[PDB]
């Protein structure tokens, strides 16, 4: 037998091993805070999931008001309904800076970590994408209408592919009915995933900013991070809930407040900030199954990342071409971000195509190239 | 003429490594190669190394620095692994080599 | 024993004029110290919150045995004496001793034990293949809660 | 000395700490809330239907 | 359109003072716990 019974037990050597006694860089920054965010953020969208759920109709002609139902009705129903839509957004936020500090910081390094953490990427926004045609306003029917319609684009599965999936001829109550159930499911794979994923991390341990061992100093998880990591919570949820309650409508389309009409397209159809960058990058190609490719790409991309790396260094710490190339990027996706907003015309048409040129440019040329060029600045 | 030289002392100075004390060998990825590389290292070098590094990290968790003074110096930075790593490689490609004909 | 936590370890009391520490130290491989340490703290925690009746009986047996064991030659005698008057200004006998000894109960030790251990910040030393052992703060909060 | 008499009789022992934390919280309820209420229809005096209520509670037809 | 337009006010405001309380004390106890690490030094002493 083991003295404490926090190393012998199969459960409590579970929640000991991987949150208490766990073996932490000393010197990891807050950067490293947001893997316990997107945590906490996920167990907080099912439980303000599962309460919408509870109150909601997954029917075409009650679909809209069920959700006015629990708004006006519902104790808090307000209060729930706000937090999931809000919810939603932080939960993008938090993962694009996961995902900003791992590439700085060359965390895809640990190849299994960073390929489930794609795979995380790809579920959440599906999940974004069918949770969003809920509520069955205008922007949710013309979204699911416009974006399941590229699939048709594909060669011959194609034009099938797509009425399979809508169960119809068009976006209709079957298309609805089984988004309930696929957006009620995916949380939960995404939970289970989440599990591979730092399963695959503790494998090797948290990476650190200056990207060398840090087996010299290593801290026990609890206290340091756990304090670290719920101070990094109440710091983001200031702003989260901030603007949740004082600007309700800030982030929403309007267009959204209108029930569905099938005869009504909406002027300006166009996706919530988190996919915006996408959107542009779609529109960029104009020739629909090019510009799908364009999106598909845009995001499969992330899993080639590991094999770009020509770095001697880890990190991007000590590399300042790196660092502004970085940065580079990071501007180059507001770029987009603001062009997906814009309407399909001059000057926004060009400029949206340089940025998504850039933007792979950027990954795939440039990145490796300066990488190399720094190594022998070096004298490597 | 000087320009490698004044390009590779301005990028060394750029990266900054050597504001925690670290030199640039004491920087690298540890791969495959300088694992076996660092094995090799003889006893004196291996533990200067490694207060160097212990000595960065706890920088690093500090958001310090070095004084000034305490910089490693361009023409200073001794590229203690770089003679065995290179070593680690040649072998390894003969052996590459070796089994493939 | 059960656990094989260490080569072995000793408490102590060591006085002097104005101050003193009172702790323990004991010697184990690479890959036991931290649990000795759990073990250790566990037991000094006990002292502040569940000393029996049974464990202070005994214990005043073995430190009566001890004080005895001191005064066991000519050597031992005159460096008790050499002490107690530099240290207690006069000498204090086996008899007073023994008086002191047998005043303390479980409630007594107890009491002093939570007065001079719980919830303090202790001074530490470690020195070897010492890193099972970690954090301060991890230490520290060993010094409260049985 | 408070934060003497504090730590010795509240702070010490984990079980009258718990204890503190909990009356804390009772009392920190009660009183965040009506400063809270107060704060805010004072920000908004006369606008509240608590503030044009009289008007037509049991004073019309 | 939104009937609790006050309520969702007066909770803000309840929950930027609890936020601000709460981000306050959390930082020490956070700075508290690193102090530790924070003010820590070491040396290099060889037998050289
Ligand atoms: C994708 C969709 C895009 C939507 C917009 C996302 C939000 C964009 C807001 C920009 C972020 C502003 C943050 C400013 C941070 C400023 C700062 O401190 O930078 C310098 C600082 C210096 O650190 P060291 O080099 O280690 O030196 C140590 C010595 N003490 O650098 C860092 O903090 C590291 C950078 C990590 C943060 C990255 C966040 C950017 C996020 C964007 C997403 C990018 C990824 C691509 C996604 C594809 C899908
Ligand atoms: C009004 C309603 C009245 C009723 C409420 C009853 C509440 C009862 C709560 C139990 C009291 C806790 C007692 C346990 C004491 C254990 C302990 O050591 O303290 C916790 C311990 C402190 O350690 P020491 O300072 O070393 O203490 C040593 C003292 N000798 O751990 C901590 O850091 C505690 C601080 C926790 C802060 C976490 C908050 C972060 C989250 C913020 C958002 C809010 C939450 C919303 C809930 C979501 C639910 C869907
Ligand atoms: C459901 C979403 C996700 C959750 C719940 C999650 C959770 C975690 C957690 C808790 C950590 C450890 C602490 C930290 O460094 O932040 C972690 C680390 C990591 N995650 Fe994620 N992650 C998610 C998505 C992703 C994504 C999209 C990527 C990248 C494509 C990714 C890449 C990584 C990597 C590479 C690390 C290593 C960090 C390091 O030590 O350098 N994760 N993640
Ligand atoms: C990874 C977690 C999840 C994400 C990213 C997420 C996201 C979304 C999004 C973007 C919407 C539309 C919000 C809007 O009205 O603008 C939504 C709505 C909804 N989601 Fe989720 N959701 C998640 C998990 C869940 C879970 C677990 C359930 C069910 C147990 C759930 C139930 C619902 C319901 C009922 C709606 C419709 C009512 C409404 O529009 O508010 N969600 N979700
Ligand atoms: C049912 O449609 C839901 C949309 C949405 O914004 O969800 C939050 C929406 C609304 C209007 C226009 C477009 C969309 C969805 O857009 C996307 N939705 C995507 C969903 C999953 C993946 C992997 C990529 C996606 N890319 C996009 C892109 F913006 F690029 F078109
Ligand atoms: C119970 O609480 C009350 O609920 C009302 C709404 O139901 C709010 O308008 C009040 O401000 C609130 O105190
Ligand atoms: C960061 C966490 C902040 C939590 C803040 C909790 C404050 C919410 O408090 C709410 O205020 C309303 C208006 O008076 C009342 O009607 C609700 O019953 C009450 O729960």
């Amino acid at each position: 037998m083991a003295p404490n019974i926090r190393k012998s037990h199969p459960l409590l050597k579970m929640i000991n091993n991987s949150l208490i006694d766990l073996p932490a860089p000393s010197n990891i920054s807050a950067w490293w805070n947001f893997g316990s965010l997107l945590a906490v953020c996920l167990m907080t969208q099912i439980l303000t999931g599962l309460l919408l759920a509870m109150h909601y109709t997954a029917d075409t002609s009650l679909a809209f008001s069920s959700v006015a139902h629990t708004c006006r009705n519902v104790q808090y129903g307000w209060l729930i309904r706000n937090l999931h839509a809000n919810g939603a957004s932080f939960f993008f936020i938090c993962i694009f800076l996961h995902i900003g500090r791992g590439l700085y910081y060359g965390s895809y390094l640990y190849k299994e970590t960073w390929n489930t953490g794609v795979i995380l990427l790809l579920t959440l926004m599906a999940t974004a994408f069918v949770g969003y045609v809920l509520p069955w306003g205008q922007m949710s029917f013309w979204g699911a209408t416009v974006i399941t319609n590229l699939f048709s684009a594909i060669p011959y599965i194609g034009h099938t592919l797509v009425e399979w999936a809508w169960g119809g001829f068009s976006v209709d109550n079957p298309t609805l009915t089984r988004f309930f159930a696929l957006h009620f499911l995916l949380p939960f794979a995404i939970a289970g995933i989440t599990i591979i994923h730092l399963t695959f991390l503790h494998e090797s341990g948290s990476n650190n900013p200056l990207g060398i061992s840090s087996d010299s100093d290593k801290i026990p998880f609890h206290p340091y991070y756990s304090f670290k990591d719920i101070l990094g919570l109440t710091l983001m949820l200031t702003p989260f809930l901030t603007l949740a309650l004082f600007s309700p409508n800030l982030l929403g389309d309007p267009e959204n407040f209108t029930p569905a009409n099938p005869l009504v397209t909406p002027p300006h159809i166009k996706p919530e900030w988190y996919f915006l960058f996408a959107y542009a990058i779609l529109r960029s190609i104009p020739n629909k199954l090019g510009g799908v490719l364009a999106l598909a790409a845009s995001v499969l991309i992330l899993f080639l990342i590991p094999f770009l790396h020509k770095s001697k260094q880890r990190t991007m710490t000590f590399r300042p071409l790196s660092q502004t190339l970085f940065w580079l990027l990071v501007a180059n996706l507001l770029i987009l971000t603001w062009i997906g907003s814009q309407p399909v015309e001059h000057p926004f048409i060009i400029i949206g195509q340089m940025a998504s040129l850039s933007y792979f440019t950027i990954l795939l040329i440039l990145f490796p190239t300066i990488g190399t060029l720094e190594n022998k600045m070096l004298n490597y | 003429g000087r320009l490698m030289d004044r390009i590779r002392k301005w990028y060394y100075n750029a990266a900054g490594f050597n504001k925690y004390g670290l030199m640039r060998d004491d920087t690298l990825y540890e791969d495959d190669d300088v694992k076996e590389a660092l094995k090799r290292l003889p006893e004196d070098l291996y533990n200067e190394r490694m207060f160097r590094i212990k000595r960065a990290l706890d920088l690093s968790l500090k958001h310090r620095i070095l004084p000034k003074e305490q910089w490693v110096k361009y023409e200073e930075d001794k590229p203690y692994l770089e003679p065995y790593l290179k070593e680690v490689i040649r072998e390894r490609l003969e052996r590459e080599a070796w089994n493939k004909k | 024993v059960e656990h094989k936590l260490c080569h072995s370890f000793q408490t102590f009391n060591t006085s002097y004029s104005d101050t003193g520490l009172f702790g323990f130290h004991f010697v184990a491989d690479p890959l036991s110290i931290d649990d000795m340490m759990f073990c250790a703290q566990g037991e000094w925690m006990r002292l502040c919150t569940s000393t029996t009746e049974s464990e202070v009986k005994r214990a005043k047996n073995h430190l009566r045995s001890a004080m005895v064991a001191q005064l066991d030659g000519t050597t031992p005698v005159c460096e008790t004496i050499g002490s107690h008057l530099l240290n207690y200004g006069r000498r204090i006998s086996l008899e007073e001793w023994d008086s002191r000894i047998s005043a303390v109960d479980a409630r007594m030790v107890r009491d002093v034990c939570s007065k001079y251990i719980y919830d303090k910040c202790p001074a530490l030393a470690a020195v070897g293949p010492i890193e099972q052992l970690l954090d301060y703060n991890r230490i520290r909060s060993g010094m409260y809660w049985i | 000395a408070l934060l003497r008499q504090a730590y010795s009789a509240l702070f010490r022992r984990t079980s009258t700490f718990a204890l503190t934390v909990v009356l804390g919280a009772v009392l920190f309820e009660r009183a965040f809330d009506q400063g809270a209420d107060a704060i805010f229809e004072h920000l908004n005096e006369g606008k509240l239907w608590k503030h044009i209520k009289h008007k037509y509670e049991a004073s019309e037809e | 359109a939104e009937p609790e337009h006050d309520q969702r006010k007066r909770m803000g405001l309840k929950m930027l003072l609890i936020s601000a309380l709460l981000t306050s004390l959390l930082y020490y106890m956070k700075r508290h716990k690193w102090s530790v690490l924070k003010s820590r030094k070491m040396a290099y002493r060889p037998p050289k």
